DNA sequence: CACGTGCTAGCACGTG
DNA sequence: TGCGAAATTCCATGACA
DNA sequence: ATTGTCATGGAATTTCGCA
DNA sequence: CACGTGCTAGCACGTG
DNA sequence: TGCGAAATTCCATGACA
DNA sequence: ATTGTCATGGAATTTCGCA
C-alpha cells in the first residue's frame, strides 16, 4: 500500500541462555522494521514479566504500531496480550518453526546473534556491562540496500559515534 | 586658615565672589542664601565628611546634608563621593541600582544530540524509596527523559546516562555546578565516551534554563496528575516522560518527538500528514524545519543597565550571606569578557572565577 | 451521523462549502488544505476534546494541535476553551498570565502618631539572649522605635508599646496578621487605650511596606556596623535608633526627628536654620512641611492587568502549598471591591476573606 | 540672647524613697525646660547606675544641649560627668540648698510633686503601673502662660489623648 | 495537639 | 543677556518582607 | 473589614557665577 | 570534619 | 473586489531554579 | 573557561467564506 515508516513495526526476539553477567542470562532483541533500529534489555528470564519491565522503558520514548514475534510463551502469554491491547500495539505472530521477517530484519537478527557471541569469547563472561556498546555498533553499523545507517535513518542526521 | 586670603577679599578658584567671608569665634565664615556656614581648611574637611557619613554610613546627598548644616565649601559633593568609594562597609553592604545587561539568547543547538541539558528535580516526596528524578532535555529538540535517582549522586547519574547513551552519545553536556556533575568521576564517565562537559556559571539557574523550564512542566503536569490522590511519582514517570516529548510547542508548532524522528510514534492522536512521503522524502523535510525554526533574539536593554569593560571594578553577590552580614564581597577586576553577559574575575581568594554579571555589581566610584 | 445533510449536498450553518464531505470507514470526512481530517457529530465532540486535553493538561492552542491532527469541526477552539473551564486541575494549577493592577500610594498620615506601623525583625543572633526587635515607624514622620525582645509574643509587645505610649497615644495601629498581633490580649489593650487595630491582607508584606522599608534601613546599617566584629546588635539599637530617625530622606529634604520635631536636638551635625524663630513662628512652618510633602501617586497599568468587579470568578493563591500540590485553591466569587487592589472574597471554607489582588488570579474561561 | 527651644535644657531630679512597688523606690524626673515636657523612669535607687540606664533610653529619642540638677550624689559622680561629656551635654549645677529653675520648670516639677502623691494613697501602694498615665496627663496639662500644652509645644499638634 | 500566619533555617553531594 | 560649570533634582532598581 | 516604600548614584536638568 | 554548590525544609506564636 | 466572522499569531507574565 | 526558557490565554491581527 503505502510507504514504510519506523515504529510501524517492532521484531522481538529472546537470545539465551548465555553466561550467567551478573545474573542476566538473556536479552531481548527489539529491531526497528524499516530502519532496522536495535535496542537490547537484557533479562533474568525470557518471561512476559521481565518483556514488560523491558519494553515500558522503551515505549516510554516510543510507540510501535505492531509488535511481531515468535509464538515463544512469554510473547502468547494473556498477561502480554493485555498489555499489548492496552497501548494500541497491534500483536502479530511469525507461525510456528518457519520464521517470519523482511530481508532487513533478517539479517540485522542475525549481526546481533554473531556479533553478541563473537563479544562473548573475545570478552568472556562479563558480557552485560558491554550491550551499551554492542548497541551503539549495531545502530551505527552501514547498511548496503539503503547506503545508510539505522541512527541516520531514525534521527535523520550523523551519529556522534560513527563505525 | 592657609587658602585665607580671602579674608582680605582677594579671590581663589571656585569660591564666588558676591559673597563676604568674615570671621567669628576664630573660624572663617560665609553668609548664604541658605544661612550662614563654616568654611574649613582642605586639612580637616576629608575628616569632617567622614564624621558626617559615619553617623548612618548614609548615600550621597544623606551625606551633604547633614554637612550642609553647618559647613560651605567648593564642590563638597566632590569630598563626599571621594569617600563613599574608600567606605568599606558601604560598598560590600548596599544593594546596587544599575541593572545587569539585557539577556543573550543562544542559538538553538543545531541537530538532535549536539546539546545535553541536565538537571536535578528533588528531594520530592518518598516514592518507592525515590527521592529525585534526573531530568535529560535535548537542546535542539528538546526531548526530555526522565530517570528517577534515590539520590543526586554521580553513582547514580551514571547509571542513568548509560541507559541513555545507548541509543545515541551526544556532543556536550551541560549542567549546573552541582555537586555529583563537578566531581571528577563524572569527568572520567564523559572523558571516556569522549563528550565534552560544559558548565553554567555559579548561582545563575537561567543557564541551565532549557532544563529548568522543562522542570516546570514536569512538576506541574505531576501535579495535575497526583490531585486528591496522595502522591506517589514513581509510576507516574513514564506517563508523564512521552506524554510531555509529545506535546506541541505552540510557536513552533511541533513536539520534541516530531523534531526528533519526522512522524509521530504510535501515540493518542498520531499526526500522519508526512504519510505518503517516501521515509526519504520525509527525513529531508525534517532537515528542513530544523533549520527555520522560530528563535527569539535579545530584548532591549534597560534605561539603566550596565555592561563589563575590561579592568573595570565589580563585585561579587556573597554565596550564602550570613545574618546580619554583608551582600557583597571585597571589590575586584574584569579579566576576561567572554560575553556581554559572563566574566571571568580576579577573585576575592585569589583565583579565576567565571560569574555571570547577574552575580555582579559595578563598584560605584 | 445527524448533521449529514452536507453527505447529500444540503448546507448546515457554519460549515464551509468550497470543500467536499464524503464518507469513508464508515466516518464523515473533509478533504482540507491541512489534508483530509474526520468530522464526528456533535454527541461525539465535547469526549474527543477531553481525551485530547488529558494527555497532558495542554493549553488551548497545544491542546487543538493534537485535535488538528486527526479532526476538523466548525469553532473547534470554542468546544476546547469550554473544556479547559471545566478542567479542575488544569485551574488549580496553571499560573495566571495576567498581572495585578497598578499599586495605590496611600496618602501619609496626616498628623504624627495619626498611624502606627508595627513588624517583627528575626530570629537574629542571640545577643543578650534576645532574638528579635519589635519596630515601630510612625506613619507621617517615619519616626522609628526599636525595642530588642525575647520573642515576637502579645505578652512583649505590650512591654514595649507601654513605654512607647507615655510619649503619646496614636490613633491607628497597623501590622501584619502576625500571631502576637492578631490575639484577643492585643485587641484588649489596644480597646483599653483607645486605638484602632487596622490589619494588612495576609501574605501581602507590601501592605506593611513603611515597616519593612524601614527594617532594611535597620538592617541594613546594623551590618555595615556590625563588619569584622562578631554580631551582637542588643547594644547597638540604640545607636542605630537615635541615627536612623536623624538621616535625611533625599526626596523629602527633612529627617523623621524634624517632621516630629521641627528642630534637632543634641545630635551631630545640628540643624539650626529656624534658630531665631519664635517656638511658635516655628511650630508654625511645621504645619507647613507636613502639608507639602513630596507623594508619589500610582505607576501607570500594565498592558496585560486585570482589575477585579464584584461577582467575577477569582482564585486565591494556596497559602503554603506541599510539594507536587496546586498553587491555587478551588474557584471562588467577589463580594465587595474595598478598593482597585483589595477584595473580599466568598472563601473557599466558605468564610469571608479580605485579600489583596496580588495573591488572586481572575480564573479563565 | 535668641529665643527657647526645646532640649535646648532638660531639668532632672530624683524622687523617693517611696512605697515599694515592685521594687522601684524612685523615680527620675526629666522634664523639657521650654515645653515643660515630662518624662518619668522609675529605678530602684537614686545612683548613676540607674541614672545613666534611663537617661540612655531617653537619649536615644532626643538629646539635651543642658543637663541641669541638684548637686545630688548621682548627678555630681564621675561616671555621670563622664556620661555627659561623651554626648556632648553640657552639665548645669543648682548651688547648693536654693534651688535653680524657671518659672515653668518650678510648677512642673510641683504638679508631679503632688500628682504623684495624691495618686499615692487614692491608689495606694501599686503606683509603679500607673507613670505612664501621670506622665499623659502631665504632658496633656493645660498650661496659663502659654496657652498650649506640652503634647503641643513639642509635637506641634492635638494629643490623641486630651485632658 | 493540628491550623493560620510571619520569619530563617536545613540537608544533599563530592572533595580537600 | 548667554555661556560653561556647578549644583541640585530625577528616577529605576533593589531589599524589606 | 483595606491600600507598598525609600535609600541610592549615574543621568538628566535646572540654577549660578560671571560677563 | 568544614566549604562550595544545588535543593526544601524548619520554627515562631496564639487559638481552637 | 470588500466586508463580517473565524482562525491563527502575537506576546508578557509567570515558574523553573 | 560561557550564554534563560516556553506553556499560556486574552488581545491584536492576518486569513476565509462568501458575494
Ligand atoms: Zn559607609
Ligand atoms: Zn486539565
Amino acid at each position: 500500500d503505502r510507504p514504510q515508516k519506523p515504529f510501524d513495526k517492532f521484531f522481538i526476539d529472546y537470545i539465551g541462555p548465555l553466561p550467567p553477567s551478573q545474573g542476566y542470562l538473556y536479552v531481548l532483541v527489539v529491531v526497528d522494521g524499516m530502519t532496522g533500529f536495535t535496542w537490547l534489555y537484557p533479562t533474568k528470564a525470557p518471561s512476559t514479566s521481565a518483556t514488560v519491565k523491558s519494553l515500558n522503558v522503551l515505549t516510554s520514548i516510543a510507540i510501535p504500531k505492531v509488535i511481531h514475534s515468535d509464538q515463544g510463551a512469554a510473547f502468547t502469554s494473556s498477561t502480554f496480550a493485555e498489555w499489548a491491547k492496552e497501548r494500541g500495539i497491534h500483536l502479530e505472530f511469525s507461525t510456528p518453526y518457519h520464521p517470519q521477517s523482511s530481508g532487513k530484519v533478517e539479517r540485522k537478527n542475525s549481526d546481533i546473534k554473531r556479533l553478541l557471541t563473537k563479544l562473548l569469547v573475545g570478552r568472556p563472561t562479563k558480557w552485560y556491562d558491554l550491550l551499551p556498546v554492542v548497541q551503539l555498533a549495531l545502530n551505527n553499523t552501514y547498511s548496503p540496500v539503503l547506503k545508510y545507517t539505522p541512527h541516520q535513518l531514525l534521527f535523520g542526521i550523523d551519529s556522534n559515534t560513527p563505525f | 586658615a592657609e587658602l585665607d586670603q580671602l579674608l582680605q577679599g582677594h579671590y581663589i578658584k571656585g569660591y564666588p565672589k558676591q559673597y563676604t567671608y568674615f570671621l567669628e569665634d576664630g573660624k572663617v565664615k560665609v553668609s548664604r542664601p541658605e544661612g550662614v556656614k563654616i568654611i574649613p581648611p582642605q586639612s580637616d574637611r576629608q575628616k569632617i565628611v567622614l564624621q558626617a557619613h559615619n553617623l548612618a554610613h548614609t548615600g550621597r546627598e544623606a551625606t551633604l546634608l547633614k554637612i550642609a548644616n553647618l559647613y560651605w565649601w567648593p564642590n563638597m559633593r566632590k569630598d563626599v563621593v571621594k569617600q563613599l568609594g574608600r567606605c568599606q562597609q558601604c560598598l560590600i553592604t548596599n544593594a546596587s541600582n544599575k541593572a545587569s545587561g539585557p539577556i543573550l539568547r543562544p542559538d538553538r543547538p543545531q541537530k538532535p544530540f549536539d546539546k545535553f541539558f541536565i538537571d536535578y528535580i528533588g528531594p520530592l516526596p518518598p516514592s518507592q524509596g525515590y527521592l529525585y528524578v534526573l531530568v535529560v532535555v535535548d537542546g535542539m529538540t528538546g526531548f526530555t527523559w526522565l530517570y528517577p535517582t534515590k539520590a543526586p549522586s554521580t553513582s547514580a547519574t551514571v547509571k542513568s546516562l548509560n541507559v541513555l547513551t545507548s541509543i545515541a552519545i551526544p556532543k556536550v553536556i551541560h549542567s549546573d555546578q552541582g555537586a555529583a556533575f563537578t566531581s571528577s568521576t563524572f569527568a572520567e564517565w564523559a572523558k571516556e565516551r569522549g563528550i565534552h562537559l560544559e558548565f553554567s556559571t555559579p548561582y545563575h539557574p537561567q543557564s541551565s534554563g532549557k532544563v529548568e523550564r522543562k522542570n516546570s512542566d514536569i512538576k506541574r503536569l505531576l501535579t495535575k496528575l497526583l490531585v486528591g490522590r496522595p502522591t506517589k511519582w514513581y509510576d507516574l514517570l513514564p506517563v508523564v516522560q512521552l506524554a510531555l516529548n509529545n506535546t506541541y510547542s505552540p510557536v513552533l508548532k511541533y513536539t520534541p518527538h516530531q523534531l526528533l524522528f519526522g512522524i509521530d510514534s504510535n501515540t493518542p492522536f498520531a499526526n500522519q500528514d508526512t504519510l505518503d512521503l517516501t521515509r526519504e522524502e520525509e527525513l529531508s523535510l525534517l532537515q528542513e524545519i530544523r533549520t527555520s525554526l522560530y528563535h527569539p533574539s535579545t530584548p532591549p536593554a534597560s534605561s539603566r543597565s550596565w555592561s563589563p569593560v575590561v579592568g573595570q571594578l565589580v563585585q561579587e553577590r556573597v554565596a550564602r550571606p550570613a545574618s546580619l552580614r554583608p551582600r557583597w564581597h571585597k571589590p575586584s577586576t574584569v579579566l576576561k569578557v567572554l560575553n556581554p553577559r559572563t566574566v571571568v574575575i580576579l577573585d576575592h581568594l585569589g583565583n579565576n572565577r567565571t560569574v555571570s554579571i547577574d552575580n555582579l555589581k559595578p563598584t560605584s566610584h
